[PDB]
RNA sequence: UUCGAUACCAAGAGCUGGUGUCUGAGGGAUUACGACUCGCGUGGUCGGACAGCACAUGUUAGUCAUGUAUUAUGGUGUUUCCCAACACGUAUCUU
RNA sequence: UUAAUUCCGAUAACGAACGAGACUCUGGCAUGCUAACUAGUUACGCGACCCCGGUCGGCGUAACUUCUUAGAGGGACAAG
């Protein structure tokens, strides 16, 4: 029953409304959440110089990379919310459902 | 998956993926007015869109070129069969997408139509489909040895600040002819739609607007319709 | 008894400190420590000046311990004078007269504004082209 | 006969909007003010200060715009521009309840003469019903205000289950509560309205907006019994809890008027004047009758609330 | 350095022009009204028309402002 | 020193709030149906109203449409899933 | 006058567009809100040591979100 939904995106708003779609789900199926546990952000930043010689001024290029992770934990049998997490998929979010 | 890596490098593994994929099929689809590409991996599919102008030329005759493209596509990635499904379809209102207009110039010129007529023939046609302002800009040897910078422009065009991430469509492409290579930069300013399908649904952070105030007329005497 | 306790943060910069107050007699502790075992010493006032400003009568009915961590030396020091000083404060307007929490806090705000309201300055960014924040590599000519 | 001071509340950052009394305890008034703070007072009448805040109720985000005591004397209700509402025992001034529901700000908030229906208006433009355990019951949104719900108000008559509210879309709407449907439209005044009232006999409802006419209204028919000229901008109006008297804050002044024969009681302004020198004078915001009629406390927008004691 | 831009001034100027019969001299009020009558799709700007509109009617009350 | 209001209790109520039966007035999804495309399998796009229906089947109107089974351009019954009375409906049970 | 062709003033100019600004990220604030066994706290039961208390990053499970995390709004505008 105890079943780890974690959801790893790169955009937010997107993982905001599939976070909030299997609490939907999940109270609609009568079934007990763990609200939408939101594990520290991850930066993954890259600075390169910006010309390809090296007959300028030394200026930088600062590029950033956000990566955001959250989990909803049920109390469910894997069919019900297995089809529940098998509607309303879009191509920004990633999907893990774990048992154990 | 046991191989088991960490979500850093599954993103940039992700990242340097659609990168090659858009590479190789810009390559491909060239002359055949390609768009760009979209990937949807649902649970055990790889649902790998293409978009193009001319989508009857790159699926091709009884779809030669589409088990080709998909047979290359898992052989190279080194995919499941029967998993990978590849989709070419038309992207609605091309007068408005940098890639197809930047290309579309350059087949032009590839053609040998005159430098200052298929600039103005390209520029026309995109502000005609809806672009609040155009910008069309082809550099290099004309007419002679020294290099020259030809720019068209028409309309409202906006440079700096954030909107220009999400209102300005931008396309850079090279052209081969037997002299040298010339550049070509077509940059179009979307108009606004609160749908979000032709442009985008943020209005310029700077524009503000009022709802006109209703033209009502001030009682004198106090009244009441009281019911039941 | 029931529950006495409001858990109150200070903070002057990285460094935060949550004194934990409670109804009893008069002790103070820091990390399992007293007051007076807090290092450096050269600070020790800085511990005291909430006591030696409002007397120890103030402190008579309170217990307050206190679990600091982040920053240095000289921020911790700032960030848990502050925190006892907002943690008595936040106890006298929930417990006691607020003509009592109104007195202790225009004693304190009266004294040095730094004992309620955190310092709201942090460690600015290094930009390239420079060794810090502001400074710049030395430029040369011929 | 005339009012006068005898001293000032002083004991707020933001300025009072609300001032709330109960029958039951005379030595103890509720003042909301435009910071989060709730100061609840205990009225000594010594000869320093006339009462000592003893209790200030924290929780609120944004200004608390509106307060008012139950029935009983042990709860309060505020209501903020959160949009949310909040239920507080005077006892330890702790939240019991908190209301959510609105969007925008909550500009106003009434109980029932049972404390077993509560009722706000809001800058969103509706009117929505409370019980006192956290359920949103009934939403009135189709048939409501063109513009914000400026006020709303229960009557003291119990026969008649009606609502009186103020808007700024230049109404007074009266709605049958049972059924929450609209019995009376109230077209007469030019411009927006602040504050609306019910006479504690339950029988005539006063209106003040800008304009600076406090027009009469009648609970038994759809009829207009009189107006008022009260020159300047009435923000409050409420009638003497004892007496027949209607008292309105026409800006930084008092004006008290005999409702039979339409003449100026008294006149009450501020005569220490502070700001003499290119200053406008602060201006009366709320006010409240005691629960006998002999002393009416004034909230102004400079942090404090005055005392007008009847020296006849 | 705190100069308003024309955005600023001319909404500010257009929203008193129309709407005099609401605004006051109270900022919050007005705030609020500016955001109901006024579509301003930054916060920032919202605060600064609000700000604006709030100091030239606390001037139109004095005397013969000029735009 | 008379007369009517005001704290009190009781005699049931009424009110009010809580609980919760039942129905779907409605509100959803895609799986009906449609359309537009084809690599002929689908892929998009409508998403319950916009498809269909068989003379089956409720209500009937212009009596004149018609060349009087008839069909008007009745225009609403039938029914495939789901959440649902802030639709303050109200069964019971309280206050 | 402003950081600014930034504005209001004079004014045959009025109304506008690019750049400035606005914008995006960021830093500081919430004892208000949604959440937490990959974060804690407070209380508790137990265990160890000093003379009822004291210490514990020693052990363990009912409340709660002050401290940590990251989402939504708020807040500041030369506004008094």
């Amino acid at each position: 029953h105890r079943i780890r939904i974690t959801l790893t995106s790169r955009n937010v708003k997107s993982l905001e409304k599939v976070c909030a779609d299997l609490i939907r789900g999940a109270k609609e199926k009568n079934l007990k959440v763990k609200g939408p546990v939101r594990m520290p952000t991850k930066t993954l930043r890259i600075t390169t110089r910006k010309t390809p010689c090296g007959e300028g001024s030394k200026t930088w290029d600062r590029f950033q990379m956000r990566i955001h992770k959250r989990l909803i934990d049920l109390h469910s049998p894997s069919e019900i919310v297995k089809q529940i997490t098998s509607i309303s998929i879009e191509p920004g979010v990633e999907v893990e459902v774990t048992i154990a | 998956m046991a191989v088991q890596i960490s979500k850093k490098r599954k993103f940039v593994a992700d990242g340097i993926f659609k990168a090659e994929l858009n590479e190789f099929l810009t390559r491909e689809l060239a002359e055949d007015g390609y768009s760009g590409v979209e990937v949807r991996v649902t649970p055990t599919r790889t649902e790998i869109i293409i978009l193009a102008t001319r989508t009857q030329n790159v699926l091709g005759e009884k779809g030669r070129r589409i088990r080709e493209l998909t047979a290359v596509v898992q052989k190279r990635f080194g995919f499941p069969e029967g998993s990978v499904e590849l989709y070419a379809e038309k992207v609605a209102t091309r007068g408005l997408c940098a890639i197809a207009q930047a290309e579309s110039l350059r087949y032009k010129l590839l053609g040998g139509l005159a430098v200052r007529r298929a600039c103005y023939g390209v520029l026309r046609f995109i502000m005609e489909s809806g672009a609040k302002g155009c910008e069309v800009v082809v550099s290099g040897k004309l007419r002679g040895q020294r290099a020259k910078s030809m720019k068209f422009v028409d309309g409202l065009m906006i440079h700096s600040g954030d909107p220009v991430n999400y209102y300005v469509d931008t396309a850079v492409r090279h052209v081969l002819l037997r002299q040298g290579v010339l550049g070509i930069k077509v940059k179009i300013m979307l108009p606004w739609d609160p749908s979000g399908k032709i442009g985008p649904k943020k209005p310029l952070p700077d524009h503000v607007s009022i709802v006109e105030p209703k033209d009502e007329i001030l009682p004198t005497t106090p009244i009441s319709e009281q019911k039941g | 008894g029931p529950l006495q306790s409001v858990q109150v943060f200070g903070r002057k910069k990285t460094a935060t400190a949550v004194a934990h107050c409670k109804r009893g007699n008069g002790l103070i502790k820091v990390n399992g420590r007293p007051l007076e075992m807090i290092e450096p010493r050269t600070l020790q006032y800085k511990l005291l000046e909430p006591v030696l400003l409002l007397g120890k009568e103030r402190f008579a009915g309170v217990d307050i311990r206190v679990r600091v961590k982040g920053g240095g030396h000289v921020a911790q020091i700032y960030a848990i004078r502050q925190s006892i000083s907002k943690a008595l404060v936040a106890y006298y307007q929930k417990y006691v007269d607020e003509a009592s929490k109104k007195e202790i806090k225009d004693i304190l705000i009266q004294y040095d504004r730094t004992l309620l309201v955190a310092d709201p300055r942090r460690c600015e960014s290094k930009k390239f082209g420079g060794p810090g924040a502001r400074a710049r590599y030395q430029k040369s000519y011929r | 006969e005339q009012m006068t001071l005898r001293g000032t509340l002083k004991g707020h950052n933001g300025w009072v909007t609300q001032i709330a009394t109960t029958p039951q305890f005379p030595d103890m008034i509720l003042s909301a003010s435009r910071d989060k703070t709730i100061i609840m007072w205990k009225l000594t009448r010594d000869e320093t200060n006339y009462g000592i805040p003893q209790r200030a109720l924290r929780g609120h985000s944004h200004f608390v715009s509106d307060v008012v005591i139950s029935s009983d004397g042990q709860f309060a209700l505020s209501g903020s521009w959160d949009g949310t509402l909040r239920l507080w025992d005077l006892t330890t001034g702790t939240t019991t309840r908190r209301f959510v529901g609105h969007t925008k700000d909550v500009l106003s908030v009434a109980f029932s003469s049972d404390n077993r229906q509560i009722v706000s208006g809001s800058r969103d433009k509706t009117i929505k019903l409370w019980n006192t355990l956290g359920v949103c019951k009934y939403t009135v949104q189709d048939e409501s205000h063109s513009e914000w719900v400026s006020c709303v108000r229960f009557s003291p008559n119990s026969s008649n289950p009606i609502i009186v509210s103020c808007g700024w879309d230049k109404l007074v709407k009266v709605w049958n509560l049972a059924n929450c449907k609209l019995k009376t439209n109230h077209i007469g005044h030019t411009g927006y309205l602040n504050t609306v009232t019910v006479s504690p006999d339950g029988s005539l409802c006063a209106s003040g907006g800008k304009d600076g006419q406090a027009m009469l209204w009648d609970l038994n028919e759809g009829k207009h019994l009189y107006t008022l000229d009260g020159g300047d901008i009435i923000n409050a109006l409420c009638f003497s809890p004892n007496r027949y008297w209607l008292c309105a804050a026409t800006g930084p002044s008092i004006k008290i008027w005999d409702l039979e024969g339409k003449i100026i009681v008294d006149e009450l302004k501020q005569e220490v004047i502070s700001t003499s020198s290119k200053a406008e004078p602060p201006q009366c915001t709320s006010l409240a009758w005691s629960a006998d009629g002999q002393t009416l406390f004034a909230g102004y927008t400079d942090n404090l609330v005055r005392v007008w004691q009847v020296t006849i | 350095g705190r100069v308003r831009t024309k955005t600023v001034k001319k909404a500010a100027r257009v929203i008193i022009e129309k709407y005099y019969t609401r605004l006051g001299n109270d900022f919050h009020t007005n705030k609020r009204v500016c955001e109901e009558i006024a579509i301003i799709p930054s916060k920032k700007l919202r605060n600064k028309i609000a700000g604006y509109v709030t100091h030239l009617m606390k001037r139109i009350q004095r005397g013969p402002v000029r735009g």
